[PDB]
């Protein structure tokens, strides 16, 4: 378990971060969008399915 | 199994390609296939529709016939 | 000649796959409500008056 | 690769708007039907029932002990101290009019349903653990520390009482 | 290392689905089967949605069936989209029969036959499922249809009263039916699993008909899309003809409920079977009727050993595709035969049109395919 | 072995593919049902749920739905009595039996008014066919004294005494009630009852085709830019004796 | 030019039981698994019939479950063997997962994490077909499990209100558990081949731990024999169990039609759920419990991962053997405890047996192991 | 609608009462268990049920 562990490997998760942390991002955003989450819906000033 | 890595013989043919982004989707793509449409259609027109007006017209045949045979009655009938 | 601003526009969020997700996420939030609303608000104008919401009123607040 | 993958992309967003449709069509399905959908929020009954008496209005297919308690089992509920529950609540917080009150036949543990008109504080007992309750149906006795749930309702016209 | 070839399972996709060798020319006739395939799941989920309401028995069922039309939330979709979408089904169905009997893909033999197996598994589901709405054509229909085995001189009148489960249609026969109605599908899947398990296995047909083994190609990155179109525009097809012609496709009068009492008109069969009722017009004796009629469907295993002209397809030969017409043609006539209330010059006309609907294949085509073959040194 | 009269097709309204139904000849044709359409025949199946939305606020489809009151069951004891009428409750209960309007309408029972536009073929033009169907018979035809002779009733002569006449109900909405407007809106109304989603259901039909149209090319427009590497190719031969 | 080897059709099986080696040492334990499967495929054809009696709304319900009961023909036969039919599957089911557990077959991967989805597949699949009969058992224990989903601060309430298709415990409800029950099996038979897949080239296992590479015996003179045997044993044992004492193992006392308001004196399931219910009874608040009631089955995924022996089979490490029967001690007592309404005595042993659990598989036996790799020197 | 016939050996044995509240009447708010499973109904058994009964 402890191979994880690793000077390329704390460089390499650097690396990696901007890609998968903009999926959680993408898949947030994405998935109010797919809920319809409410709270965040009173944000938006355009889409207000709302009356 | 039957996959590409061992299949029929094949030798100097030779193909040339392009990558799809360096070209268009739509080369010519009205005016070359209106004649190609219309040659197969003139080709094939003489094999397809027989079958279906000779259909058709069996159809209004036994349609408007028995319907003589129906509406037509109480003359046919007498008194 | 110079790129178009769909060309720079590539080289912004298209190239990159996940800003590209984002794109169609944002791309699919804008796309709901705007057509949403404009089917709405267009086939309210079309067969119009055969809809009750403007004959509410024979019966709305007295 | 602009251009084509701006027609990609397009494509990918209509489609999953298209998306969001039909699957919110296919859970929205399951989710309710318009006749429980009536069912819903709908006992028009207030004074079905001769006051101290409890009656039993359906709702949620479960049975709702609606009650016009009598003025003097409001007294009943003043008369025991408040620290004495195990979960103080004098009983007018409880409900709207004070006569009136209603609970689930729920308890926390097994949901059995005490008895209505039997009861030593003069309310209800709970056979399935001994828990004994007065007009309120008050918390009491244990293992269940909190009360029976009473649901908020709303006489929205004045007969026509509305639970939900 | 590889991640395809890595997991046997990704193996056995990857010899398949993902990038299983395909032939380059193919044409939207061969999207069809893969239509098939769309429209099968989209069917079992229709009609699990359906299953969480309708009920089996001969008083609560119809009752139920009004619960979904008025009460689900937009089930009415998916009343008409398991109903029309079924439809549908048959639509490509018929396709796809035309197609392997067309560019010769009957050639694949086992794979053929469980084709074969597979259709009269999906004519029962139909059948019955057809029998489960609850309504008039429902109640006479399934009884008429049942009738028919009671032409064995000694077992199938008793096979009746076995199927009933009583002396008539009731709770007993109706539940009966929901239930194999159900059974069936699942056993579907499974035939089409081992069928395309037969398919690969020997290699895919070609719009040519000739091998087009030097000319194979990957799946992926060209069918799959070319398949998804396929099922978007029938997802037009069907969208268009369910939100826009809701009730046309199908046989008003089980919209009544089902009376033993009251009997209805004209009790047509629903028009897939339309051909196949026709036969029953046909000839004097019903057990003879019933003969014919599971013989018009297990005609088509003749047609491999009936098969021998050189083509292993029917695009190149215009003068046997003429037969083929005639008899494609001589379809729609057992089917609008079949359409009409019975009358005598219906009757001739379905007479000579089932006799010469088994002899273009018993006797034209084998023997011109002959003569087709002397003509050109075959 | 007689031919049933063959309906004309006619132009309503709603028949524009779309075309959607109003609420307002549903609503009048409502009026239709509230009163002279108790005759029974039946509409069970649907509740004044649905009339909520249509044409009604909630008290007043429950305004609506207390006009008449169906029994309440047994409850502790105390069986049977009339509750006021929310519009959870039914329509009118036509009979306790329908043997009872049999009695009442030798043998022949009026059929539920919520299939018979979708049952019959010819359908809601049918229905208001044979509503101003009653020609006399011609010499020479017999007749049972209960029936009244049309010719769109497939037996051609239908049980039912003509229930639509000149003026048969002023309108709530005070607008005149011709034969011919009134059956109009018997008719619509009962569309209304046969399918109470359409009006609802061509909004997202409309709806669908635009989402289709846009689609239908785009995908198209990727299949052409994935298999264009395959239609462009060029091939060569070259012996290499 | 086998018919066997060669044609395509059957090969998959020569593949599978007609010619796959297995290890010459086998107890009747792996003869199980197959025992399992066979009693799955009796599970199929009795639900089968059930349905082609049973039908349900809330109105149908225990009546018709009483019409399988006395009015169907062999109605009683068929209902007494699928209720006892059940616990009886788990018999070979908790037993196939504790000799999994024990000899350490689940050093082969996805066999095991499949098998563990198998696993809560059928769980629900028994709770949801427990509702069938609409015994007053499944009125209030359906809406005790699924009281359960409310655990989640959010969605999860709402989810029992979706799955309850609206507000309360109904007709649509029942209707739901109905076709989800009466499908979901299917899946479980699709799983379970794929189960079978991940098993083929990876080899079975042995007794001894050691791989019998150099020893594999063919499978169909054999083991099909000793499968037979056992099908006759299983079947013995079921027979004997339900024939002369239905209500034995089976415990439905409750044939009481379900009500709103009644309430029996024990609002719990029969044993293979109880001793995971009584979990619940341990820690207070459902939370806690609900956590516990996932991931205590759940946990059996990080078995192969925190697996510390340099030797398959357990049979050679003694003290980690001893914690085992001792944890098959903790969870009968938790069965006993499932048997016991809550109090106080019981919830010490509640949350005693609780503890025990956790120590007993997720610390105890690696350092055992650890213990003779000291004394092996490993 | 409603008569009176002997009806046929095919018919179930009699309701006690039209309607179950008026088992919750002659008894007041407690009707009386079905018969036909009620031992099958109770955890015990026979000489449970007999048991019930016995004293
Ligand atoms: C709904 C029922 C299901 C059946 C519909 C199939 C679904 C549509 C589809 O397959 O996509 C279009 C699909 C795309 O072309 P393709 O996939 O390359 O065709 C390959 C065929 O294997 C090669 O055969 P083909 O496509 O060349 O068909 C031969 C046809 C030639 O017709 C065509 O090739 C296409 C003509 C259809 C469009 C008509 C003009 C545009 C409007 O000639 C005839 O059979 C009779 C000629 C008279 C028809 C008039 C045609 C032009 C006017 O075209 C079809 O094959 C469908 C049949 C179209 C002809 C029907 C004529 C009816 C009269
Ligand atoms: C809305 C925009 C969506 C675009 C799609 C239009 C129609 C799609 C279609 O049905 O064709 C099949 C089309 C594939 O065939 P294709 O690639 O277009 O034709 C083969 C090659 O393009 C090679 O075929 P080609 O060389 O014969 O190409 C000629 C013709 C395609 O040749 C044809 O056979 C005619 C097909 C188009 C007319 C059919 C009705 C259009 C609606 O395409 C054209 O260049 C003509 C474009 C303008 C059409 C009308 C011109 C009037 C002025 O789309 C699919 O992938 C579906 C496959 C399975 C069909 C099942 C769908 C229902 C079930
Ligand atoms: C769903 C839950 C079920 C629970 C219980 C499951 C029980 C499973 C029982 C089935 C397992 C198989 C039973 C074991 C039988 C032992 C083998 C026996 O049959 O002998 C075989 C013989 O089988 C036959 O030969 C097979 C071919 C002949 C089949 C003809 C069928 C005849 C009767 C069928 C009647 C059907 C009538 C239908 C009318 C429409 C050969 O195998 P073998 O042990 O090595 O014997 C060696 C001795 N030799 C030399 C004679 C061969
Ligand atoms: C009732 C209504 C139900 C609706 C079902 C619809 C089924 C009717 C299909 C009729 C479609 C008519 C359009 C035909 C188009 C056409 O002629 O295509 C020409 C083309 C020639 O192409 P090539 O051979 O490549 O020649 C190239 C020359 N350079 O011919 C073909 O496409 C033939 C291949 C198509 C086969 C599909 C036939 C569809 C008919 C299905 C019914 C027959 C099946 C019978 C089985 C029944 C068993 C119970
Ligand atoms: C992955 C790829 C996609 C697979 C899933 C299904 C593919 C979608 C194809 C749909 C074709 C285009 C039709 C779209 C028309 C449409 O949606 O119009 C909107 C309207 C709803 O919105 P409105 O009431 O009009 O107003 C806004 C309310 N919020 O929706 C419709 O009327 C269209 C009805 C067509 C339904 C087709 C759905 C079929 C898809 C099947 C997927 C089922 C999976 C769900 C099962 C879950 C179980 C695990
Ligand atoms: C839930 C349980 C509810 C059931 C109620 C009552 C059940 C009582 C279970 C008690 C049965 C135990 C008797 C087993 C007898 C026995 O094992 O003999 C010793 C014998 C000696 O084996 P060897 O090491 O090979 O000897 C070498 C000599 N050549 O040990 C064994 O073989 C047993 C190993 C197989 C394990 C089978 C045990 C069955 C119970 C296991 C279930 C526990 C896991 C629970 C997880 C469930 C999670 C969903
Ligand atoms: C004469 C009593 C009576 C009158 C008044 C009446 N109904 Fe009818 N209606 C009947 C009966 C009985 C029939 C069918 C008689 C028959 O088929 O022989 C019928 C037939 C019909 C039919 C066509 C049925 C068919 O088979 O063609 C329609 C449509 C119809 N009525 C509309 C209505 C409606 C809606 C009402 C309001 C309830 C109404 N008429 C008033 C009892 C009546
Ligand atoms: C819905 C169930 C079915 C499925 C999933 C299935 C598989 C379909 C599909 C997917 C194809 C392969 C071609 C393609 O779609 O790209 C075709 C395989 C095949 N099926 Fe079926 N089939 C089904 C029912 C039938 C029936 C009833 C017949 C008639 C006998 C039949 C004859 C064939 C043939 C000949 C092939 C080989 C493909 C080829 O050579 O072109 N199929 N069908
Ligand atoms: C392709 C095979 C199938 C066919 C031909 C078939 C028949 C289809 C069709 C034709 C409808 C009838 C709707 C109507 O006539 O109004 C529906 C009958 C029915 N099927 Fe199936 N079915 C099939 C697979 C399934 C599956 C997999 C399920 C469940 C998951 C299912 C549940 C139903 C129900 C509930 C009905 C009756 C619906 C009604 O009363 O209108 N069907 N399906
Ligand atoms: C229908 C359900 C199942 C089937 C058909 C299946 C396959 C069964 C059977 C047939 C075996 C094969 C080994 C033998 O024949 O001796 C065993 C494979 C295996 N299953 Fe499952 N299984 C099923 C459910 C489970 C469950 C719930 C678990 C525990 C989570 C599980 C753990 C294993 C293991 C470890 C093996 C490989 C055994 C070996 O090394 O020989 N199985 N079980
Ligand atoms: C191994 C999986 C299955 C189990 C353990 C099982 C037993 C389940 C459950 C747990 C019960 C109620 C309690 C009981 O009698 O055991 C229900 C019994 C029943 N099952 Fe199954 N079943 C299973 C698969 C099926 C399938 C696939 C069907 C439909 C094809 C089905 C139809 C019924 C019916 C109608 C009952 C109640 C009648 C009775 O036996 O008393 N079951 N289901
Ligand atoms: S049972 Fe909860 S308080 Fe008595």
């Amino acid at each position: 378990l402890s191979r994880f562990l690793g000077p390329r490997y704390r460089e390499l998760a650097r690396n990696w971060i901007p890609t998968a942390s903009m999926w959680g991002a993408v898949g947030a955003v994405g998935l109010v969008w797919a809920t319809d989450w409410r709270l965040i819906l009173d944000w938006v000033p355009y889409i207000n399915g709302k009356f | 199994g039957r996959e590409f890595g061992h299949l029929t013989r094949m030798r100097h043919v030779i193909t040339y390609s392009l990558s799809p982004f360096e070209q268009r989707a739509f080369p010519h793509y009205f005016t070359k296939g209106i004649p190609n449409v219309l040659r197969r259609t003139r080709a094939c027109i003489l094999r397809v529709a027989p079958p279906f007006v000779v259909f058709y017209l069996v159809y209004t045949w036994g349609t408007q016939e028995f319907e003589k045979s129906k509406r037509k009655n109480p003359a046919a009938y007498e008194n | 000649a110079a790129p178009t601003l769909t060309a720079r526009l590539y080289s912004l969020l298209f190239r990159r796959t996940s800003t590209f997700a984002l794109t169609i996420a944002v791309g699919a939030l804008f796309f709901e409500r705007a057509f949403d609303q404009g089917a709405d608000a267009i086939y309210e104008h079309i067969n119009q008056g055969k809809l009750w919401k403007h004959i509410k009123h024979k019966y709305e607040n007295k | 690769k602009g251009f084509s993958y701006l027609i990609t992309a397009t494509t990918t967003v209509g489609v999953a708007y298209a998306a969001k449709n039909a699957v919110s069509q296919f859970v929205s399905s399951m989710s309710a039907s318009a006749d429980v959908l009536a069912m819903s929020k709908i006992e028009i009954k207030l004074s079905d029932i001769p006051e101290g008496k409890n009656m039993a209005f359906k709702w949620r297919g479960k049975p709702l002990f609606v009650r016009h308690r009598t003025k003097k089992e409001i007294d009943q509920e003043a008369a025991v101290e408040v620290s004495q529950l195990r979960d103080p609540q004098h009983d007018l917080e409880r409900v709207k009019k004070p006569e009136w009150v209603i609970l689930i036949g729920v308890c926390t543990h097994l949901g059995c349903v005490p008895i209505a008109n039997a009861g030593d504080f003069g309310g209800y007992y709970c056979p399935c653990h001994g828990s004994h309750y007065d007009a309120s149906g008050r918390i009491r006795k244990g293992p269940a520390p909190l009360n029976l749930e009473v649901p908020t309702y709303e006489f929205t016209s004045d007969d026509l009482v509305i639970v939900g | 290392t590889n991640i395809r070839k890595s997991h046997p399972l990704m193996k056995i996709i990857n010899n398949a689905f993902i990038d299983l060798p395909a032939p380059s020319n193919i044409s939207s006739w061969w999207n069809f089967g893969s239509l098939l395939g769309i429209c099968l799941i989209l069917q079992i989920l229709t009609g699990l949605f359906l299953a969480m309401h309708y009920t089996s028995d001969t008083t609560t069922a119809f009752s139920s069936v009004t619960h979904i039309c008025r009460d689900v939330n937009y089930g009415w979709v998916i009343r008409y989209l398991h109903a029309n979408g079924a439809s549908m089904f048959f639509i490509c169905l018929f396709i796809h029969v035309g197609r392997g009997l067309y560019y010769g893909s009957y050639m694949f033999l086992e794979t053929w036959n469980i084709g074969v197996v597979l259709l009269f598994t999906v004519m029962a589901t139909a059948f019955m499922g057809y029998v489960l709405p609850w309504g008039q054509m429902s109640f006479w229909g399934a009884t008429v249809i049942t009738n028919l085995l009671s032409a064995i001189p000694y077992i199938g009148t008793d096979l009746v009263e076995w199927i009933w489960g009583g002396f008539s249609v009731d709770k007993a026969t109706l539940t009966r039916f929901f239930a194999f109605h159900f059974i069936l599908p699942f056993i579907i899947t499974a035939l089409a699993a081992v069928h395309l398990l037969f398919l690969h296995e020997t290699g895919s047909n070609n719009p040519t008909g000739i091998s087009s083994d030097m000319d194979k190609i990957p799946f992926h990155p060209y069918y799959t899309i070319k398949d998804i179109l396929g099922a978007l525009f029938m997802m037009l097809i069907l969208l268009i003809l369910v939100l826009f012609s809701p009730d046309l496709l199908g046989d008003p009068d089980n919209y009544t409920p089902a009376n033993p009492l009251n009997t209805p008109p004209h009790i047509k069969p629903e028009w897939y079977f339309l051909f196949a009722y026709a036969i029953l017009r046909s000839i004097p004796n019903k057990l003879g009727g019933v003969l014919a009629l599971v013989a018009s469907i297990l005609i088509l295993i003749l047609m491999p050993m009936l098969h021998t002209s050189k083509q292993r397809s029917m695009m190149f030969r215009p003068l046997s595709q003429c037969l083929f017409w005639m008899l494609v043609a001589d379809l729609i006539t057992l089917t609008w035969i079949g359409g009409q209330p019975v009358e005598h010059p219906f009757i001739i006309i379905g007479q000579l049109a089932s006799i010469l609907y088994f002899l273009i294949i018993l006797v034209l085509m084998p023997i011109t395919s002959i003569i087709e073959n002397n003509l050109l040194k075959w | 072995t007689d031919l049933e009269l063959h309906a004309p097709s006619y132009p309503w309204s709603h028949r524009g593919l779309l075309s959607s139904l109003d609420h307002t000849s549903i609503r009048r044709g409502f009026q239709v049902y509230k009163q002279v359409c108790s005759s029974c025949h039946s509409m069970d199946y649907v509740a004044y749920r649905h009339l909520v939305g249509v044409c009604y606020t909630e008290e007043e489809a429950k305004a609506l739905a207390e006009e008449v009151e169906v029994q309440d069951g047994p409850n502790e004891d105390g069986e049977m009595f009339m509750r006021p009428g929310k519009l959870s409750d039914y329509f009118p209960k036509p009979y306790p039996n329908p043997e009872a309007a049999r009695a009442a309408n030798n043998g022949a029972l009026p059929p539920d008014l919520s299939y018979i536009v979708r049952a019959r073929h010819g359908g809601e033009d049918y229905v208001f066919s044979l509503l101003t169907g009653y020609c006399e018979p011609p010499t020479g035809v017999s007749l049972r004294e209960g029936l009244y002779f049309n010719p769109y009733f497939p037996g051609q002569a239908i049980a039912m005494a003509p229930p639509i006449y000149n003026e048969v109900l002023e309108f709530d909405d005070g607008t005149p009630a011709t034969m011919s407007q009134v059956a109009k809106d018997v008719c619509t109304f009962l569309r209304w009852a046969s399918e109470p989603e359409h009006d609802h259901r061509k909004r997202m039909g409309l709806k669908m085709l635009m989402m289709m149209g846009l689609l239908l090319p785009l995908v198209y427009a990727m299949k052409r830019h994935k298999w264009s590497v395959l239609k462009s190719r060029k091939l060569a031969y070259r012996p290499p004796k």
